[PDB]
């Protein structure tokens, strides 16, 4: 059963199709939080500070927001965004919202000899000690990628809903022990 | 300190584009602008939001000028 530990979801990946055409230089100029600078991207960044994300707008109608802890509150922040940018002059619309991406993080609190680990699951537990401290573990049901440290912590990210995170932690925390 | 206050008093000014930011101070880059805005939300988020509303006159001669003054007077008193 679980150790009392449930996975902490800690950024939410959402876009959506804006459906209209858009100037990066007005967005830029009417806006407060804003930031355009073709010389190095041509896009806009977008910020505000609830939902805490950091979004971007590009001319052919897209946008996409990140830093959301959930995929309500990301899709939150994403509308946001759009009435934003109705309200500044442009006729967008919220058409094929998607989340992409999703990271969580956990721990056990016990030390992990990562070495009898990498020894019994070298298939798919990619363990490098010397570039990175942390062991890389990709594992398939569902299609998630892991991170695992000596201290007991875990990250895992590639997933699209917070069961999927669940679903390879349980599967992952008996490994974990033995 | 006043470094502090000129963070916010750009912001102010011109909201929050880190670029512009990190290009009017001499020697900041726009990570280190990020990095001190995740320093300080915190403990002055009401300080960002009254920025946010104090949507000040930025002028370029008048901002540039107030700067390389305060920056000259802040070395020679500090």
């Amino acid at each position: 059963g679980p150790s009392g530990i449930v996975p902490q979801l800690q950024n939410i990946v959402s876009t959506v199709n804006l459906g209209c055409k858009l100037d990066l230089k007005t967005i830029a100029l009417r806006a407060r939080n804003a930031e355009y600078n073709p010389k190095r991207f041509a896009a806009v960044i977008m910020r505000i500070r609830e939902p805490r994300t950091t979004a971007l707008i590009f001319s052919s109608g897209k946008m996409v927001c990140t830093g959301a802890k959930s995929e309500e509150q990301s899709r939150l922040a994403a509308r946001k965004y759009a009435r934003v940018v109705q309200k500044l002059g442009f006729p967008a619309k919220f058409l094929d919202f998607k989340i992409q991406n999703m990271v969580g993080s956990c721990d056990v609190k016990f030390p992990i000899r990562l070495e009898g680990l990498v020894l019994t699951h070298q298939q798919f537990s990619s363990y490098e000690p010397e570039l990175f401290p942390g062991l890389i573990y990709r594992m398939i049901k569902p299609r998630i990628v892991l991170l695992i440290f000596v201290s007991g912590k875990v990250v895992l990210t590639g997933a699209k809903v917070r069961a999927e995170i669940y679903e390879a932690f349980e599967n992952i925390y008996p490994i974990l022990k033995g | 300190n006043k470094e502090t206050d000129m963070f916010f008093l750009a912001i102010s000014m011109v909201g929050t584009d880190f670029s512009m930011i990190g290009q009017l101070f001499p020697h900041r880059a726009r990570i280190e602008i990020k990095n001190k805005f995740k320093r300080e939300e915190k403990t002055n988020g009401w300080r960002i939001d009254k920025a946010f509303q104090e949507k000040r006159p930025f002028d370029f001669d008048f901002f540039a000028h107030l700067l390389q003054k305060v920056l000259a007077e802040e070395e020679k008193r500090k």
